[PDB]
């Protein structure tokens, strides 16, 4: 059976959370594939189905529990289970469509949304954008409950989509970036709750192509520089992978390591 | 597209083909489904040519190996060490997982796999003689098929399915007043380039 | 794995009746496939996503259900609908098929003609002796054959035809193959037949 990693919002501390994200990174990749000091997620090609997903079980103070499903290849959420029902983001292809039939094999009810799980569609179905949707142990607490109650008609679509945006950023993107993991770390210490600033949004949007640029780079140097944004929304280019080592923590597999 | 028949000796192995035309060969799954004579449908496993991923039913995990020749647009299923319980038909199937093109299921003709040590034997044709039923007993042939007619024809005839070498029956029945007219059963065994037309006399 | 048990195995239905086939699942299925198969043909999807009719399918055909209970209904059975129906699911790995349901055309009960034939000169001039017994054009399908050589029974050879496309009947061919040197050690040879049509078994026999 797939590995499970547990996290409650109930009594969460900086350490309780950090452990979770570091545990998630550990089961996402073996860490044998490292380019320029940055780990690589497993290559989708040739990967046994029994190593394709990990499971993340989130619980909260309200004594509710959901289990999300992450794709090791992307570190992104593909669906979740809540009691007797599993819901899945629409697969972009027939390989993915078959893969999720290996998930939560023992549930009574399985459904597939018409919509993908990319930010673009979810923002639409939520009415908010990522920069309008607060993140924090509070918003996470609320996301766990909304997802739980969607099975029982008690959760409306905009709130469901919005809760996804909360989960995906605090789990997937936090695993992908040490920067974003920190931004959630600060929100837990000083007990804050706030939307991500442009430094975060920019990274999430750029994760795939940062991954490409680092892997197809020349001894670290980007072929073309990549523009990001600071917290204050100012724009700056990145020319080399060195500035990113304390920032990106996982890359998607793009190419075999060069000599 | 699949071949219709394969002979294969006991404890030997067979490598079955499935050429795919008329769609993106690297965008769908190709499945294998096994049907034994007069029994149900068992799913053996599948393969996704575009990514090489496989699945095998636990009941076939060590008997079968699926692999794909992207060049020919073809899939292969290889079974190991064939027993008599392995003699059956092997369909390959394209079907969709999901929703958007749900009714896309499409089956190959199938491949009848016989497992035998036998050789192309000719057939013996014995007459069955006593409103009156007549008959031929086609005995001890290999391979299949034989094909029996009575000129023709045509009605009241029951050509039975072969049983195990192979052997079938065939009844014709006719009005009793017709015992003065010639009734002959015409066997043909295509593989032994043999043809027998036995007059049924009393 | 999810096991799909179909019910009933065999179903009899006169043309025009209404037919309902069930499929009991050992766990819940969300969306349920149905295939149709006719002797000598590869199965065809008849119903996808529980209720949506495949292409070309007549409209007497309806599929419904949820959880562990899905069904296939025909409102008035036409004859072309005689075949075997398998339910299918592929959404919880591994994919499965149903136990199968074969629907046959129902019709007037009919006793079988029994006709018995001693071995030919040709067989017995080869040390072989096969005594064939043809059992033709009966309904329903179930029959019972006993062989009585003086008495006793033994090791015989039975094959059965498909339901006729004209008169909806069945046929049986039973062969008894013994050796000449064994065949000429008894004298009485009987092909006795038990069946619905009669309480008293149809008997044919001969002597050498």
């Amino acid at each position: 059976q797939y590995p499970i990693i547990n996290f409650t919002t109930a009594g969460a501390t900086v350490q309780s959370y950090t452990n979770f994200i570091r545990a998630v990174r550990g089961r996402l990749t073996t860490g044998a594939d490292v380019r320029h000091e940055i780990p690589v997620l497993p290559n989708r090609v040739g990967l046994p189905i029994n190593q394709r997903f990990i499971l993340v079980e989130l619980s909260n103070h309200a004594e509710l529990s959901v289990t999300l499903a992450l794709d090791v290849t992307n570190a992104y959420v593909v669906g979740y289970r809540a009691g007797n029902s599993a819901y899945f983001f629409h697969p972009d292809n027939q390989e993915d469509a078959e893969a999720i039939t290996h998930l939560f094999t023992d549930v009574q009810n399985r459904y597939t949304f018409a919509f993908g799980g990319n930010y673009d569609r979810l923002e639409q179905l939520a009415g908010n954008l990522r920069e309008n949707i607060e993140l924090g142990n509070g918003p996470l607490e609320e996301a766990i409950s909304a997802l739980y109650y969607y099975s029982t008609g008690g959760t409306q679509l905009p709130t469901l989509a919005r809760s996804f945006i909360i989960c995906i950023q605090m789990i997937s993107e936090a695993a992908r970036f040490q920067y974003i993991e920190g931004e959630m770390r600060t929100r837990i210490r000083y007990n804050r709750r706030s939307a991500p600033d442009p430094s975060v949004i920019t990274l999430e949007n750029s994760w795939g192509r940062l991954s490409t640029a680092i892997q197809e780079s020349n001894q670290g140097a980007f072929a073309s520089p990549i523009q990001l944004q600071r917290r204050n929304g100012s724009k700056f280019s990145v020319y080399d992978v060195s500035i990113l080592i304390p920032i990106i923590a996982l890359m998607v597999y793009r190419c075999a390591p060069p000599p | 597209q699949q071949p219709g028949s394969e002979l294969v000796r006991p404890g030997a192995s067979v490598k079955l083909s499935c050429k795919a035309s008329g769609y993106t060969f690297t965008s769908y799954w190709i499945n294998w489904v096994k049907q034994r004579p007069g029994q149900g449908l068992e799913w053996i496993g599948n393969i996704y040519p575009g990514s090489g991923r496989t699945n095998y039913d636990e009941k076939f995990k060590n008997k079968a190996t699926l692999t794909v020749d992207t060049s020919s647009s073809t899939v292969y299923i290889q079974v190991s060490s064939l027993t008599s319980e392995d003699a059956a038909v092997f369909y390959c199937v394209r079907w969709v997982y999901g929703n958007f093109d749900s009714a896309l299921d499409y089956w190959g003709q199938g491949t009848s796999v016989t497992v035998s040590s036998a050789s192309t034997k000719g057939p013996s044709v014995f007459p069955l003689a006593p409103t009156a039923a007549l008959g031929c007993l086609v005995k001890d042939y290999f391979p299949e098929p034989v094909t029996v007619s009575w000129g023709s024809g045509a009605s009241g005839v029951h050509t039975f399915p072969a049983v195990l070498l192979y052997s079938l029956s065939s009844v014709v029945t006719v009005p009793s007043s017709s015992l003065g007219q010639t009734y002959i059963c015409n066997v043909n065994h295509k593989p032994s380039n043999t043809k027998v037309d036995k007059k049924v006399e009393p | 794995d999810i096991v799909l048990t179909q019910s009933p195995a065999s179903l009899a239905v006169s043309l025009g009746q209404r037919a309902t086939i069930s499929y009991r699942a050992s766990k819940s299925v969300s969306y349920m496939h149905w295939n149709q198969q006719k002797p000598g043909q590869p199965p065809r999807l008849l119903i996808y996503l529980g209720s949506n009719l495949e292409s070309g399918v007549g409209a007497r055909f309806s599929g419904s259900g949820s959880g562990t209970d899905f069904t296939l209904n025909i409102h008035p059975v036409e004859e072309e609908d005689a075949a075997t129906y398998y339910c299918q699911h592929k959404r919880e790995y591994p994919p499965t098929f149903g136990q199968g349901t074969k629907v046959e055309i129902k019709r007037t009960v009919a006793a079988p003609s029994v006709f018995i034939f001693p071995p030919s000169d040709e067989q017995l001039k080869s040390g072989t002796a096969s005594v064939v017994c043809l059992l033709n054009n009966f309904y329903p399908r179930e029959a019972k054959v006993q062989w009585k050589v003086g008495n006793l029974q033994g090791n015989s050879q039975e094959s059965v035809t498909e339901q006729d496309s004209k008169d909806s009947t069945y046929s049986l061919s039973s062969t008894l193959t013994l050796s000449k040197a064994d065949y000429e050690k008894h004298k009485v040879y009987a092909c006795e037949v038990t069946h619905q049509g009669l309480s008293s078994p149809v008997t044919k026999s001969f002597n050498r």
